[PDB]
């Protein structure tokens, strides 16, 4: 049986590491034009000077983080130990 | 009836576009 | 020629060659110096929301629709005899209207247009609320359109051609996923290729490659097993 | 050479049921026979296809030196038990056989019940031993299971001796 | 082979079982897949030295295996990870027994390469315990 | 015998046992691999030739090819 | 569905023992053939001519139940079955699995070398 | 055995006499035909033999030609984008610029 | 040369050892080899076919060993069953027994089961017992010529060897 | 077959035919001029003028068939030699007469 | 391997020795054999006829007839006039069939595919690598079929 045998590989999870920042360097390529849009928004606010305080870029940061962490949080919890899928469903 | 999803408001609820909250139930699924 | 490019796509791979992404917002941006016509056409974003549920039921039971229209008109209607009598009917008000063809292709695809309407309608939701969340995507695949194939065929054929139904639904689903599902005849990537990360040196991912290389030498039956001659 | 080998069989066996057989309705059996025995045969013939293209070679220690994936394991499995229980027969698939055995001559009966389907015992033992399967092999032995309790119901229902040994 | 001497025993050579960890298994397992080609290197090299050279009269019979050092400090490389020296000769303490073991068995009494590999493998597992 | 004479393969296995592989692997499995092996082969003198002068070279060090 | 206790006159129109063209006839025992009996012919021949008159006439034919039961037997024995394999897991017995503790050697089989 | 005439001797003596069995006339008639097929037969095998050997050896001088042709295919075919990616730029610029020597 | 199905699951594959990342779908025969094929598919993937050949024997042959064990210990329960009358036969056997009797039970023993579940590392322990065994009868040369097979130069010299193995214990102060 | 050199040099415009007898004079001097250098790699720069006949003379699809079979050339010489591949097939072809029995129970991977 | 001398009477024998089963040549190899004439035109093609394409001829006139015979033993209800006259047009083919093959000779000659009498400076230097084909012929018919062995 498969259980009964030993393990080929060790994961950075197996080893008790956490492989966040990997994951979010490697899911960052997924998400260029959020990234993009972050950029060309802290360009502008540094362009300008004492500009009005409702006037932030941390909207088109929440829009990237939520588009990197759409994939590296998933993936992530798919290697966790408590995580199976289950017997039937 | 229809709601942008990009304003940081999930489906119309526009009290939250301070803080990342799809993640893990509509962005992604943990 | 591609299906389903837009679910099938590495979209790691696609921003790190810098492609464009499908998934990228596909939306507009008014300023608030726009006129009130500028501001109301830039609503039409909207029907290009893919995770507008409406918008996708629609759409979808309006590509059921044009499917059965056609087959209504290429293999359906030409099948089935319309009585001799219904059809001088017909052309009775063929002659007596300004427009009576339209009439009459509406009345006769009108059973097809609605029940291609309704099978995918309802098969667009059934796969998007039942099936989405499946493990085993081939075998979710084919139960799902095993079972509702069986179902259409006794409602829409005749209930005694259910078993042949679940048949062609089981083959149709192993389709589905062969090909619209899966990316056969529609790579968009080469076989083998990978992106690197970690700023290795060439140095190191050279040795690297040596040591894939002496590795892939024990792939050969005649280097693993010493059946080699001296050359 | 196995496979061929095992694919063999079937010649024979049908020239000895269509020409030696005296009943007039052992015609019929020898068709079934034959269309039954070769779906079960296209079976392995795509699982052992599978097994050559995937690792190309004939052996079965370069076989214990290499590993077929979760999804190609569980299509082999499939196909070998779904073949050689085509021509074991199992259940739903031994129709073939009653019609053989109450059709075939007596002598192609001996040796058809005897020691055919034993070749493919045979054949799925070593194709199955040399193949590392990690899914569950529950539905596999309900089939069997389901086979020997759908045969052993239809006994007293036998008039025909010679149906009656084909359901045993 | 996984058996461990009593040190204090009533008899010459009574032995105790052990088992190995399952990191080194796995260790000495991907390894022996990635470095399986310079093991059988090293018995052709053997086996064709010992057609050319093997004769006294030969004039490369005073070289001996040397053409194979190369095969074994690869293997050795490849084995030990590139972490533990680029020669068989610079070693661990703990595996140069084991090496020496290896050595004899594989160009002084040249059994067959079955138990070459065990003796190397043993080196291998020898560092790995050391250096887990 | 004759027909089989010109593989140490029997004849039905060189038919049917590959499947889109080169004859040249299937018959001259030597010559394939050397000529696969032409730019490791001159690594590995380059790597011998620096070994003789005292300059390990780490990268090429695994190109140690016997066959 | 039941056997007539009436009398009845013996059939005209029966399926008979029919044998292949120039076919060697069986003549053990002397050679002596007797001729058959009509209604034990025709009941040889019943059975493998019977068929179902109308579409889904096998279930009501008999017991609905039983013809119920006896379709669902498969699925009742997998479904013991995966009871079974629930039983064993959580007490770590013999689950139904192809144990693949051979590694592919074969059970007896000679494993020698050519020289 | 090891002699492809012999083979084809052989060959064209037994289908000699199988067609003399298929035709139903006795065998010993035509005699002449005896030695005739096994000739015929016999040239016919040592060339097809001979052929074979040969083709089989111009075959593997095709594949060598071939491999050329397959990688660059395998470089022609990479996805647009793909050519100046880390996996394929060392390729590509070797078959582009190093072998641009005409 | 081993080649490969291509597959169809869209799903990355990151390697910290190369530092490469690929897709599942974009995999030719060497990394479907390496990445998806790399998995165990025995008890001791880290021996050679000849020594897990030997594992695989030696495994087996202690399965029957312990068989061996519980049948053994029912032969002596049956001989106290008749050498000792039912008046005082349950405290002779709860004595030290019937604790063997437990010892080599259905979890401890395959019996009549079809397959004994046991973990790599359980099939190790039996195999490294059954090589501790063959030690203690192979210093002795017990196994020729039920458990081994020699020749006649390799039987004298065994027989010396034991012969000075025999004298040196026998020399030997006791504990 | 778009990837095919060989079957794009077959391709050639209406009216353009090839002087072989010329080309070939050209391709004769030029690979004796190389081969007297006898390098690696082919340097064309270092037989100019051959070079230039050797352009003029000869069309590309030509060349780059050329060019190919040399770079193939080079390697088969450093690769092999007459007398060893006349050994390797004998030996090849006596073993061919023979099996091949498979390695059981062996010692690698 | 040797082949028959050009210009004489049996170089035609020479068009069934091919050191290699390809039907052409690539596009830059070059011919066995040096170029006459790269550029033919029909009138060079037929000033370089010789002794070898009129034996080409020869041939087909000697093994033309048994073929025309072999042709008409089919032939029924047919008078002698037609007869001879369909043993004649046959005939007349296979010597035209034998022109056909002479004049491809001389332009294999013209283009160096086929022996010429000329030898190029510096032979192509060629490893049989592959050689499947070399202790066959040696000890067989077939070495005069194949040119190099
Ligand atoms: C240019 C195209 C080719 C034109 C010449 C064609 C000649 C024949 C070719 C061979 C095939 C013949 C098939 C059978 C047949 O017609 O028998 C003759 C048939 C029988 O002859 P009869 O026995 O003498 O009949 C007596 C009466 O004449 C009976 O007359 P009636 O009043 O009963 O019939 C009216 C007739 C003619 O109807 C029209 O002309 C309708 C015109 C308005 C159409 C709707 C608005 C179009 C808007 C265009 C701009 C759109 C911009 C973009 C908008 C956004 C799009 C996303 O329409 C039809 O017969 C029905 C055809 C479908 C109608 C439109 C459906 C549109 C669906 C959505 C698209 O005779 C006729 O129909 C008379 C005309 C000849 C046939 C014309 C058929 C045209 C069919 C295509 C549709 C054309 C309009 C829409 C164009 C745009 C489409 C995208
Ligand atoms: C019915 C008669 C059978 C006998 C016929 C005669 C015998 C000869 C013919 C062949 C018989 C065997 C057929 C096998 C088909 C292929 C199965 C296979 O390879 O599965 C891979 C799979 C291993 O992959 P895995 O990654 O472990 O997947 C587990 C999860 O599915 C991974 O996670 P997940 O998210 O996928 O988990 C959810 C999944 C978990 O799975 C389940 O709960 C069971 C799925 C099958 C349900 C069948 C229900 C039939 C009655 C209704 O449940 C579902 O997807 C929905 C379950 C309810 C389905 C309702 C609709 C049924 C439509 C009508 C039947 C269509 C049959 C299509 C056959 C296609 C053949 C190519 O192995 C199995 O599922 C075990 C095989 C037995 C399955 C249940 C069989 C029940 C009936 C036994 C009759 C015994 C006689
Ligand atoms: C391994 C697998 C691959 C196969 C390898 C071997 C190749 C096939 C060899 C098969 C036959 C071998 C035994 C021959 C036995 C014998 O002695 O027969 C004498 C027998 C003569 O009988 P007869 O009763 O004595 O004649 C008196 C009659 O009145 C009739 O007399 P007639 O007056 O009407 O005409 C006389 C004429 C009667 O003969 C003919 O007319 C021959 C016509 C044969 C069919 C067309 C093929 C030739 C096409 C034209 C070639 C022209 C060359 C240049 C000519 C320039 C001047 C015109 O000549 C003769 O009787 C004297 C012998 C002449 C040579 C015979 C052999 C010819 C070539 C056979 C191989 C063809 C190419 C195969 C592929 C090769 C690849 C390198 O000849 C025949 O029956 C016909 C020729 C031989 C059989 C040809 C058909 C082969 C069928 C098997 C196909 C196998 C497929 C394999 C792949 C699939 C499975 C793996
Ligand atoms: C077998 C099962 C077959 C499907 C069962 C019914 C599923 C839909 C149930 C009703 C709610 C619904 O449709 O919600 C989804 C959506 C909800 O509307 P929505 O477009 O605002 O969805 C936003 C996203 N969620 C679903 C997370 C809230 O509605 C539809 O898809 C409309 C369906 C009818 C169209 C005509
Ligand atoms: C030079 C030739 C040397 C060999 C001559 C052998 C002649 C006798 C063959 C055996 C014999 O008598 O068979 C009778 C049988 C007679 O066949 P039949 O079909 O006529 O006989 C049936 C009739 N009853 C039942 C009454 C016998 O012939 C054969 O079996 C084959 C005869 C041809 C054999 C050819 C051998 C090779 C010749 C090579 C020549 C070059
Ligand atoms: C050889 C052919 C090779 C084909 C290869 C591909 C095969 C599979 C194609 C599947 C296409 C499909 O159905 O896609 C689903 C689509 C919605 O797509 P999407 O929005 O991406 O899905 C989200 C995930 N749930 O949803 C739809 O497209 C909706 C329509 C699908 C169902 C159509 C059913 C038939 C309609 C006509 C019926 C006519 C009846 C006539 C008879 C009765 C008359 C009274
Ligand atoms: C073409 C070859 C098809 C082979 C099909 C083999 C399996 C048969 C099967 O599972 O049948 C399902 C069963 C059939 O029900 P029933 O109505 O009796 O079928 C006769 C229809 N006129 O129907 C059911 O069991 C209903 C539930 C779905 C299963
Ligand atoms: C008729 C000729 C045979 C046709 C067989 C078609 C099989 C298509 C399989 C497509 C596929 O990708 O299936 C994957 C699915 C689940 O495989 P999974 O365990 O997820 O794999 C991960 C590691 N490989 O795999 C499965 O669920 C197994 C599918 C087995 C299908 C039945 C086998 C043939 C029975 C007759
Ligand atoms: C020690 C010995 C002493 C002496 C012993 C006695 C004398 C021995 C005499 C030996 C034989 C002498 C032969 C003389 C010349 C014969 C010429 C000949 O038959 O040529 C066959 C021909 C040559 O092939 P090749 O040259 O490669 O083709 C043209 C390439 N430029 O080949 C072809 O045409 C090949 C055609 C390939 C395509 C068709 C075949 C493959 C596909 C079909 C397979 C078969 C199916 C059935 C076909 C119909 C069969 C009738
Ligand atoms: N094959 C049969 N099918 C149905 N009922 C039968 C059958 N054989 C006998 N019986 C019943 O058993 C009884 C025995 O009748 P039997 O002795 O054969 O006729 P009789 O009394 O005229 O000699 C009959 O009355 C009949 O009802």
């Amino acid at each position: 049986s498969s259980g009964d045998l030993p393990s080929a590989t060790l994961s950075m999870i197996q080893q008790g590491q956490d492989p966040k920042e990997l994951v979010l360097q490697h899911c960052k390529p997924n998400c260029l034009h959020w990234e993009q849009k972050l950029k060309r928004c802290e360009a502008k606010l540094r362009e300008l000077v004492n500009a009005d305080p409702e006037m932030s870029c941390m909207y088109p940061l929440r829009d990237w983080v939520t588009c990197v962490e759409a994939c590296v949080q998933p993936q992530i919890i798919s290697q966790l130990v408590g995580a199976q899928k289950g017997r039937i469903w | 009836f229809i709601y942008r999803d990009d304003i940081g408001a999930f489906w119309g609820i526009k009290g939250y576009e301070e803080l990342v909250t799809e993640v893990g139930t509509h962005k992604g699924h943990n | 020629m591609e299906l389903n490019s837009s679910a099938k796509e590495d979209s790691h791979y696609v921003g790190v060659l810098g492609y464009p992404s499908q998934h990228d917002p596909h939306t507009l941006h008014p300023k608030k110096h726009d006129s009130t016509f500028t501001k109301v056409y830039a609503c039409r974003d909207m029907l290009w929301d893919h995770h507008w549920e409406v918008r996708n039921t629609l759409y979808a039971g309006f590509k059921g629709a044009l499917l059965g229209v056609a087959y209504a008109s290429g293999f359906g209607l030409i099948s089935k005899t319309v009585p001799s009598i219904v059809l001088k009917k017909m052309f009775r008000f063929v002659r007596n209207n300004n427009f009576g063809h339209i009439r009459i292709m509406q009345d006769l695809l009108t059973p097809y247009a609605l029940t291609g309407f309704g099978l995918g309608s309802v098969y667009y939701l059934y796969q998007h609320n039942v099936w989405e969340n499946r493990s085993n995507k081939w075998l979710a695949e084919v139960l799902s359109n095993a079972l509702f194939f069986q179902v259409a065929t006794a409602v829409c054929v005749n209930p005694g051609f259910h078993i042949y139904g679940m048949v062609g639904g089981i083959l149709f689903g192993t389709l589905k996923y062969a090909f619209y599902n899966s990316s056969f005849f529609q790579e968009k990537e080469s076989i083998g290729s990978y992106t690197t990360f970690g700023d290795l040196s060439e140095e190191e991912r050279k040795k690297q490659e040596y040591k894939d290389y002496i590795q892939f030498l024990g792939n050969y039956h005649k280097v693993r097993n010493g059946q080699l001659v001296d050359l | 050479l196995f496979f061929m080998c095992y694919e063999l069989l079937l010649i024979p066996s049908f020239l000895i049921v269509y020409f030696v057989s005296p009943s007039r309705r052992a015609i019929q059996a020898s068709l079934y026979f034959v269309i039954w025995t070769q779906l079960g045969s296209l079976l392995v013939l795509i699982a052992i296809s599978y097994i050559i293209s995937i690792t190309n070679t004939y052996e079965f220690n370069d076989l214990k030196y290499f590993n077929f994936t979760n999804s190609e394991s569980t299509i082999i499995i499939f196909l070998i038990f779904l073949g050689f229980g085509f021509k074991a027969p199992i259940w739903p698939f031994h129709y073939w056989l009653t019609k053989t055995h109450v059709e075939a001559p007596s002598g192609f009966s001996i040796y058809l019940s005897g020691f055919l389907v034993k070749t493919a015992l045979y054949g799925f033992y070593k194709f199955n031993t040399s193949i590392f399967i990690d899914i569950d092999s529950s539905i596999f032995i309900a089939i069997c299971i389901m086979g020997v309790v759908d045969s052993s119901l239809k006994m007293w229902g036998q008039t025909d001796l010679k149906k009656l040994v084909a359901y045993g | 082979m996984f058996l461990n001497p009593v040190k204090d025993s009533e008899f010459d050579d009574e032995v105790k079982g052990f088992v190995p960890s399952e990191g080194e298994v796995r260790f000495v397992a991907n390894k022996n897949k990635e470095c399986g080609y310079y093991l059988q290197g090293i018995e052709q090299c053997r086996r064709k030295m010992v057609q050319l050279a093997g004769d006294s009269s030969s004039q490369f019979h005073s070289l001996g295996f040397l053409p194979c050092k190369r095969l074994v400090d690869a293997h050795y490389r490849c084995m030990t990870d590139d972490k533990f020296g680029s020669t068989i000769e610079e070693v661990p303490e703990i595996g140069l027994d084991s090496a020496q073991k290896f050595f004899d068995c594989t160009f002084q009494q040249l059994k067959p390469m079955q138990s070459c590999r065990r003796f190397f493998d043993q080196v291998v597992r020898d560092v790995y315990r050391a250096n887990g | 015998g004759v027909w089989s004479n010109i593989h140490p393969t029997d004849k039905v296995t060189l038919s049917f046992a590959n499947i889109g592989r080169p004859f040249r692997l299937i018959y001259r499995p030597e010559i394939f691999l050397r000529d696969q092996q032409a730019k490791f082969i001159q690594l590995e003198k380059e790597h011998i030739e620096k070994s003789k002068k005292g300059e390990f070279v780490e990268t090429t060090s695994p190109l140690v090819l016997w066959n | 569905y039941m056997g007539n206790p009436a009398v009845q006159s013996p059939p005209k129109e029966f399926f008979n023992y029919h044998y292949v063209p120039d076919n060697y006839p069986d003549a053990l025992s002397g050679f002596r053939i007797a001729y058959r009996d009509p209604f034990e012919v025709q009941h040889v021949f019943a059975y493998e001519n019977w068929e179902y008159q109308y579409d889904g006439q096998w279930w009501s034919m008999g017991s609905l139940a039983c013809n119920v039961l006896f379709f669902c037997t498969p699925l009742f024995l997998y479904l013991i079955l995966q009871v079974e394999e629930l039983n064993s897991e959580k007490r770590g017995g013999t689950s139904n699995k192809f144990y693949h503790n051979n590694a592919g050697f074969f059970h007896f089989q000679i494993y020698d070398n050519k020289q | 055995m090891s002699s492809m005439l012999i083979w084809g001797a052989c060959f064209g003596l037994f289908t000699r006499a199988a067609a003399c069995k298929a035709s139903m006339i006795p065998l010993t008639t035509s005699p002449w035909k005896y030695p005739k097929y096994m000739i015929v037969s016999a040239v016919t095998f040592y060339y097809f033999d001979w052929y074979r050997r040969m083709a089989l050896e111009q075959l593997c001088y095709n594949e060598e030609k071939l491999e050329r042709y397959q990688i660059r295919a395998k470089l022609q075919s990479l996805k647009i984008g793909e050519e100046l990616s880390d996996a394929y730029r060392e390729s590509f610029f070797e078959h582009a610029v190093q072998k641009n020597n005409i | 040369a081993f080649g490969g199905f291509r597959q169809t699951d869209n799903s990355l594959i990151i390697d910290d050892r190369r530092k490469i990342i690929l897709n599942t779908r974009s995999l030719n025969d060497f990394q479907q080899k390496i990445y998806l094929r790399n998995f165990f598919t025995n008890y001791r993937p880290d021996l050679s076919s000849y020594d897990y050949f030997a594992f695989k024997e030696k495994l087996r042959i202690g399965e029957l060993f312990l068989n061996e064990y519980r049948k053994r210990i029912n032969n002596e329960v049956r001989r106290a069953a008749i050498l000792t009358p039912t008046s005082s036969l349950r405290e002779k056997m709860n004595h030290k027994i019937a604790d063997q009797i437990l010892d080599l039970s259905s979890p401890h023993v395959r019996g009549a089961h079809f397959q004994a579940v046991r973990s790599w590392t359980d099939a190790s322990k039996i195999v490294n017992y059954v090589e501790e065994k063959q030690t203690k009868i192979n210093k002795y040369g017990l196994q020729f010529p039920l458990l081994g097979n020699m020749t006649e130069e390799q039987c004298a010299s065994k027989e010396d060897e034991v012969y000075q193995r025999l004298l040196k214990e026998m020399q030997k102060p006791p504990k | 077959m778009e990837f095919s050199n060989a079957l794009l040099s077959q391709t050639k415009l209406p009216g353009q035919q090839y002087d072989y007898k010329r080309c070939f004079q050209a391709s004769n001097t030029h690979f004796e001029c190389l081969d007297s250098i006898r390098d690696a790699y082919d340097n064309h720069h270092k037989c100019p003028q051959t070079y230039q006949a050797w352009q003029s003379s000869c069309d590309v699809g030509i060349r780059r068939y050329q060019m190919d079979n040399r770079e193939q050339q080079k390697k088969d010489q450093l690769l092999y030699s007459k007398e060893q591949l006349k050994n390797y097939n004998a030996a090849k072809n006596k073993e061919a007469y023979g099996i091949t029995a498979p390695k059981n129970l062996s010692f690698a991977f | 391997s040797q082949t028959f001398a050009h210009d004489s009477f049996l170089g035609g024998l020479n068009l069934f020795k091919r050191r290699d089963p390809r039907f052409v040549l690539d596009q830059g190899e070059r011919p066995p054999y040096p170029i006459i004439n790269s550029n033919s035109s029909f009138v060079d093609v037929l000033s370089n006829f010789n002794k070898a394409d009129f034996g080409l001829v020869l041939f087909s006139a000697a093994i033309g007839f048994p073929l025309s015979r072999w042709v008409l033993k089919g032939l029924t209800f047919s008078s002698l006039n037609y007869r001879r006259g369909l043993f004649s047009s046959v005939y007349g083919g296979v010597i035209l069939w034998g022109l056909v093959l002479g004049f491809n000779n001389s332009y294999y000659r013209l283009n160096g595919f086929v022996d010429n009498g000329l030898v190029w400076k510096r032979k192509e230097r060629k490893l049989n690598k592959y050689d499947f084909t070399s202790e066959f012929e040696d000890n067989s018919f077939f070495k005069k079929l194949r040119i190099r062995d």
